[PDB]
């Protein structure tokens, strides 16, 4: 217990293993420690560490936070096998600056702390504005098909798809930088919606099962096609493919022959329940598909690229399943049909499974989205049983339930 | 108001001229009289016993 | 520069061992002890005389600094003779014989702010008789002191 | 609302003093790095928060 | 002997150990000094610091070095890692807030 072994990081990246005195204060060791690393660098033939102007030598955690000079290594949360960093920190002492007239003072100080508008950001705003404009256009064009069987909706939306896709293609070919790519991606993603509803609206007659088959199909194809040629925004495109795919299976069954929606809704729920277990494998195999390369950060390059791609696919896949379960689950439970209490308890246990499963993944966002998927279902069920079968007790009880639900968990964890 | 506006502008340029001169003194004085805690690491440099 | 300490609280000056500036070809408990060993050498000649940059070339090279931490009344011989040139005293006790001159006194507030008379940047001469704000104190621990001294102890001419 | 205060006028009853005694500097503190430091007059430091 | 004697005057327990091994001087990293060479041969000068240690037969030392950019290692420690309790508290607060 008299000493502990740790790996120390030195200049430009050399790691050296050292056995430190566990009880002397850190300030007594920093000086001789610097001598040792210099000896090893010199024998290695590298340039030794040197001071630059004004500053001091410090020992810090790999996060950069310096250790308290008066404390013993055992007093701090340092254990054998950890790693530390020796670093040179420059002096910050300097003259101050004053300004006498308040108007000039306000202008000078305020212009340093913040960033003003520039032409680079200006384009992203315009691109986002046109994207909102077209999704509203398909909204109005889509609504007309619900009251009239004329060809208008498909004809008009088709030209929109072409125009938007046309601009997107040129931008995609001429692009040079990430900012340019952001603009291009926004434009391309905006083309999927008009092209999709342009097709689904073509079959004449009242809207229903036959129209659904066309819509979700082309949608799934478009997202898959974009993902194949672009190789960016993996998560969102993955999510669109899943909801489009599963919806297409039900639509075809409903279009050909289906005894009841409850049968289809129960089937999807069961598929989704097993799909959660398949999700990590799917992500892992999908990462092997060959598509272009753009990093978010020589053999190391390939490993990191593979790692981030796989992680990205899992989040989108998890999200798509979450969306399907809540839509189906809220449709399956009912306050008037038969054993009204049976689906309520079944939904609770179904929610508990995801609430517990969140611990199997170390990632912050992945665990949070899983956790969030459970909470929303519980609240949604209460709302359903609050709107329908409405009465003072139900609303009063639903409120009590919803306020207590999260409160118990937070209080038990924070206090 | 125009004379006032012009007058204010002339005062600003003197402010800038004074500030550069001040930095030169800070740099020079600091160059000869560092903070006491930084003196240990400087022991090997030629600035010692200068 | 050469340095000497006259102090009763020797436990506070224990770190001095490593410094070369305190050596000789040296810490004392009292003026009577210092008078026997050191004053026989230094009391021989002179009195204080304010110098200047150009005059610096003529004054002898070994400047002596003495620290007072004993409050012995025996000091009157050198104080009433107005010191000696090439020597400088720091009184840590605040004795009345040293404390009777505002032009030589530094006062500390609870906040560590020091007050003294204002002095001219170009001649260092006192320009007014009223005390005012002077500087914010900088300080180091005994550990830091011994740490620095050991690093300095590594070198020689 | 932010309290930006415009300078007060002398009301034409006194001459200007070109060099009165300068304004006193203010100190600041930090708990872990218990050593205090100084950075400037109170009338000036407030503006940086006011803006 | 003098170190143990001095420790007793301070009221501290003397240096002692059990098992097969020996007593020798070591550097801050635990590396022992040469038993047959002068302190003048070694890079020792006034004011240096040294440790007295028991070298048990079981002793093993890595003696190996590796290269990776420190600037990246430090960033990667926070760029992505496991969840923290403070974040859970903030999310918890947000959840209960959402409830009311």
């Amino acid at each position: 217990p008299q000493a502990v072994v740790v790996g120390v990081m030195a200049g430009e990246g050399v790691q050296i293993g050292v056995l430190l005195d566990a009880n002397a204060p850190v300030s007594v060791m920093t000086d001789p420690l610097l001598k040792v690393v210099n000896s090893r660098l010199r024998e290695l033939g590298e340039a030794p560490l040197e001071a630059t102007g004004r500053g001091r030598w410090a020992l810090c955690l790999v996060d950069g936070a310096p250790l308290r000079a008066t404390q013993s290594l055992t007093e701090q949360d340092v254990y054998d096998g950890d790693r530390l960093w020796i670093r040179f920190i420059a002096d910050t002492e300097r003259r101050s600056q004053v300004i006498e007239h308040i108007s000039t003072a306000v202008a000078s100080d305020l212009s340093k702390r913040f960033a003003r508008i520039d032409p680079i950001v200006a384009v992203q705003v315009g691109a986002s504005m046109v994207a909102t404009g077209v999704v509203l256009a398909t909204g109005v064009l889509g609504w007309w098909r619900w009251h009239h069987n004329t060809w208008l909706t498909t004809i008009y939306t088709a030209v929109i798809g072409v125009l938007v896709l046309a601009v997107a293609m040129l931008l995609l070919m001429r692009a040079k930088t990430d900012a340019d790519r952001r603009v291009a991606d926004i434009m391309l993603m905006s083309a999927i919606m008009p092209v999709t509803v342009a097709a689904a609206a073509a079959p004449p007659g009242p809207v229903g099962s036959p129209q659904a088959v066309l819509g979700f199909g082309v949608l799934t194809v478009a997202a898959a096609l974009a993902l194949r040629f672009t190789g960016r925004r993996l998560g969102i495109y993955t999510t669109i493919v899943i909801i489009g795919a599963l919806t297409m299976l039900a639509a075809l069954a409903r279009m050909v022959a289906a005894t009841s929606a409850v049968t289809l809704l129960s089937s999807l729920l069961l598929i989704c329940v097993v799909a959660y277990h398949a999700a990590p494998a799917l992500s892992r195999r999908l990462a092997g598909i060959r598509l272009p390369v753009f990093p978010s950060a020589s053999s190391v390059r390939d490993v990191l690229l593979q790692a981030e791609r796989a992680r990205s696919f899992l989040s989108g896949l998890l999200t798509g399943l979450g969306v399907m379960v809540v839509v189906c689950m809220t449709s399956l439970c009912d306050p008037h049909t038969g054993q009204r209490w049976l689906p309520l308890i079944l939904a609770g246990f179904t929610s508990g499974f995801l609430l517990l499963r969140g611990r199997s993944y170390v990632d912050r966002w992945q665990s949070i989205t899983l956790a969030g998927t459970a909470v929303i279902i519980a609240a949604a069920v209460c709302v359903r049983y609050a709107l329908e079968l409405s009465s003072p007790l139900a609303v009063s009880i639903v409120a009590a339930i919803l306020v207590l639900l999260p409160a118990a968990g937070m209080a038990a964890a924070a206090h | 108001d125009a004379m006032r506006a012009q007058f204010m502008l002339m005062l600003d340029m003197l402010r800038e001229t004074a500030q550069e001169s001040a930095d030169s003194m800070d740099a020079n004085y600091r160059w000869f009289h560092p903070a006491p805690n930084t003196l240990a690491a400087a022991v090997g440099s030629p600035r010692m016993w200068e | 520069v050469q340095m000497i300490v006259v102090s009763s609280d020797l436990d506070q000056w224990d770190w001095v061992k490593w410094l070369p500036h305190f050596g000789d070809s040296m810490v004392y408990t009292s003026v009577r002890e210092f008078a026997a060993e050191q004053a026989e050498l230094f009391a021989g000649r002179g009195s204080f005389t304010p110098r200047h940059a150009s005059s610096s070339a003529q004054t002898p090279t070994p400047h002596t600094v003495i620290i007072a931490d004993v409050d012995d009344p025996q000091w009157e011989y050198v104080i009433s003779a107005e010191g000696v040139d090439g020597v400088t005293f720091f009184d840590l006790t605040g004795s009345s014989m040293w404390t009777d001159i505002p032009e030589r006194k530094l006062q500390f507030d609870k906040t560590g702010v020091i007050e003294a008379l204002p002095r001219d940047r170009d001649t260092w001469m006192v320009i007014d008789d009223k005390a005012w704000f002077f500087a914010l104190t900088d300080q180091v621990s005994i550990a830091e002191a011994e740490e620095f001294a050991q690093k300095l102890a590594q070198w020689r001419l | 609302l932010a309290g930006i205060r415009l300078p007060v006028f002398p009301s034409a009853t006194s001459r200007w003093v070109f060099e009165a005694r300068p304004d006193l500097p203010t100190t600041v503190v930090v708990s872990g790095g218990s050593a205090p430091v100084l950075e400037g007059p109170s009338s000036v430091r407030d503006v940086l928060l006011q803006a």
